[PDB]
């Protein structure tokens, strides 16, 4: 299935994952693709802050879900 | 009205001393508009003010 970050704009950001992919593994695709550092970024989704530890399925990600992310002007 | 009041649907978690912690389900009175960049806000919630993404909320129609 396929999910979108938004940036500070709100930019789109497609991306080919499987349900086995780890979080961090989908952080260093953004960083190949936008240049943020994993350590950096922040994901959330369904109102609460996923963790490195859970799995897409754990938080009833669908497909074509989108996530929520900020840039990073003063704190993320 | 005057000000502008925005749900938010995707609430996020106290990152910061100097940002604002909002959760879903409240809403925040706009104080003063951000500058350029449409991403960035101000509101004071909990007897507390700081500044937090817009893109995490939507507009309400009404």
């Amino acid at each position: 299935m396929q999910i979108f970050v938004k940036t500070l704009t709100g930019k789109t950001i497609t991306l080919e994952v499987e349900p086995s992919d780890t979080i961090e593994n989908v952080k260093a695709k953004i960083q190949d693709k936008e240049g943020i550092p994993p350590d950096q970024q922040r994901l959330i989704f369904a109102g609460k802050q996923l963790e490195d530890g859970r799995t897409l399925s754990d938080y009833n990600i669908q497909k074509e879900s989108t996530l929520h992310l900020v840039l990073r002007l003063r704190g993320c | 009205k005057s000000k502008d009041y925005c749900k938010v649907i995707f609430p996020y978690e106290a990152q910061n001393d100097d940002e604002l912690t909002i959760k879903e389900g409240d809403i925040v009175t706009l104080i003063n508009k951000d500058c350029i960049d449409v991403g960035w806000w101000e509101g004071e919630l909990n007897g507390r003010r700081g500044v937090f993404p817009d893109n995490f909320v939507k507009l309400l129609p009404p």
